[PDB]
C-alpha cells in the first residue's frame, strides 16, 4: 500500500507525540534530543508468523495491533538541537494535509 | 612571642569604580600574606554566589535562530548582550521575573526594564538591542536565578513551552583577582605584611562581603583537618 | 516515480569547544584540545589577568 505521514505511531506513547502535530510533523522552534520523532510515518506491513510461545502470550494478554509499522524519521543519537525550518512536498495529485 | 601569631584586620576598602575595587588587609606575619591571598583569590574567582539570567521570552519569537522586524540584532546577538546583564536581587529570593518593553526607534538598554523594587540594575548604560524604526516595538520577560558557578543551558536537567529560550548563566560576579604583599609599619616590627586585594567585578557583590564569604568557605573547610579523625 | 511525500527537517546544534576538537594557527601550529582548566589553575601575570 501507499505509506501515510501520520500521528497515529503504534506503541508510541502521548509522551513522544507531545512535540508533533496533528499530522505528525514537528513543530518550529522544538527543542528535540536523540531519539525523538520528528516526522511520524508508517508503513504497511504483510501477515507475520508469530512463534507458539508468542502465540500463547498472546492468548494470555489479548493485545495485538500490529497492522502498519513504525518507519518514523527520529533524531540521530548524540544530536541535540532546534527545529528551525521544515519543508513538505507534495506530488501533483495527492491530498495535502493541514501542515 | 613565637607561639602567638598576629591575627589579620580589614583596615581599608577602596571603590576606584562601581566595578573596581581594594581591599586592604593587615597586619600579617611573614608568608601569610602569599597564603591567604592565594587561598582568597582561587576561592573568589570559583565560588563566589551571584545572580544570572536564566530564561527569557520573546513575544512572537519561537527560537533563538530568527529575526524580529525593527530590531538591528538577531535573538541570539540580544541573547548573548543579556548574558551580560548585572542584576543583583534582594536576600531571601532565589528567583525573580522581570519585565522589558519598549517602542519606537533607539537603542533598547538596561534601563528600562521594568523590576518589582527588589531588583537592582547595575548597569543601566548597557545596550541590550536597537530599535530601527517607529513602528517597532519589542517585548520581554527575563527570568534571573541565583546560583554559583557556571551552569550551561544543556547541563540543566530536563514540560517547556515553545519560546522560552534558555541562556547559559554565568552566575560569579568576580571576573579579576590580584593581590600584592607589601612592607607594613605597626608598631616597631618590620617583619608584618600587608595584603592588596584588587577586585574587578560587575558591580553585584560588595567587596568586603565578598572577603567574609570567601573566609567563611575556607575556614569550613579547614574544620575538617583541625579535628582530623578517621570517618 | 513511486514517490508520495517529501518532508525535511533543519536542525540547528551550538556546538561548543571540548577536548578532542582540533585548533590551529595561520602557521601550520595545529593541535588538540586536552584539558578544559579552571581560570584560577591558569597562569596569570602581576595585573591579575589570567
Amino acid at each position: 500500500g501507499a505509506e501515510e505521514i501520520t500521528a497515529d505511531i503504534p506503541n508510541v506513547g502521548e509522551a513522544a507525540l507531545s512535540k508533533l502535530d496533528e499530522s505528525g510533523i514537528v513543530y518550529i522552534g522544538a527543542e528535540v534530543k536523540g531519539g525523538d520523532i520528528l516526522v511520524g510515518k508508517v508503513t504497511p506491513k504483510g501477515e507475520t508468523q508469530l512463534t507458539p510461545e508468542e502465540k500463547l502470550l498472546r492468548a494470555i494478554f489479548g493485545e495485538k495491533a500490529s497492522d502498519v509499522k513504525d518507519t518514523s524519521l527520529r533524531v540521530p543519537n548524540s544530536v541535540a538541537g532546534t527545529v528551525i525550518d521544515v519543508q513538505v512536498f507534495t506530488r501533483d495529485g495527492v491530498e495535502k494535509d493541514k501542515r | 612571642s613565637v607561639t602567638e601569631f598576629l591575627k589579620p584586620r580589614l583596615v581599608d576598602i577602596e571603590q576606584i569604580s562601581t566595578t573596581h575595587a581594594k581591599v586592604t588587609l593587615e597586619p600579617l606575619e611573614r608568608g601569610f600574606g602569599h597564603t591567604l591571598g592565594n587561598a582568597l583569590r582561587r576561592i573568589l574567582l570559583s565560588s563566589m554566589p551571584g545572580c544570572a539570567v536564566t530564561e527569557v521570552e520573546i513575544e512572537g519569537v519561537l527560537h533563538e535562530y530568527s529575526t524580529k522586524e525593527g530590531v538591528q540584532e538577531d535573538i541570539l546577538e540580544i541573547l548573548l548582550n543579556l548574558k551580560g546583564l548585572a542584576v543583583r536581587v534582594a536576600e531571601g529570593k532565589d528567583e525573580v521575573f522581570i519585565t522589558l518593553n519598549k517602542s519606537g526607534s533607539g537603542p533598547v538598554v538596561a534601563g528600562d526594564i521594568t523590576h518589582d523594587g527588589d531588583v537592582e540594575i547595575v548597569n543601566p548604560e548597557h545596550v541590550i538591542c536597537h530599535l530601527t524604526s517607529d513602528n517597532a516595538a519589542i517585548a520581554m520577560r527575563i527570568k534571573v536565578e541565583r546560583g554559583r558557578g557556571y551552569v550551561p543551558a544543556s547541563a540543566r536537567i530536563h514540560e517547556r513551552p515553545i519560546g522560552r529560550l534558555l541562556v547559559d548563566a554565568t552566575f560569579s560576579p568576580v571576573d579579576k583577582i590580584a593581590y600584592s604583599v607589601e612592607a607594613a609599619r605597626v608598631e616597631q616590627r618590620t617583619d608584618l605584611d600587608k595584603l592588596v586585594i584588587d577586585m574587578e567585578t560587575n558591580g553585584t557583590l560588595e567587596p568586603e562581603e565578598a572577603i567574609r564569604r570567601a573566609a567563611t568557605i575556607l575556614a569550613e573547610q579547614l574544620d575538617a583537618f583541625v579535628d582530623l579523625r578517621d570517618v | 516515480p513511486g514517490v508520495l511525500k517529501i518532508v525535511k527537517v533543519y536542525l540547528a546544534v551550538k556546538r561548543r569547544i571540548q577536548p578532542g576538537d582540533k585548533m590551529a594557527g595561520r602557521h601550520g601550529n595545529k593541535g588538540v584540545i586536552s584539558k578544559i582548566n579552571p581560570v584560577e589553575d591558569m597562569p596569570y601575570d602581576e595585573n591579575g589577568q589570567p
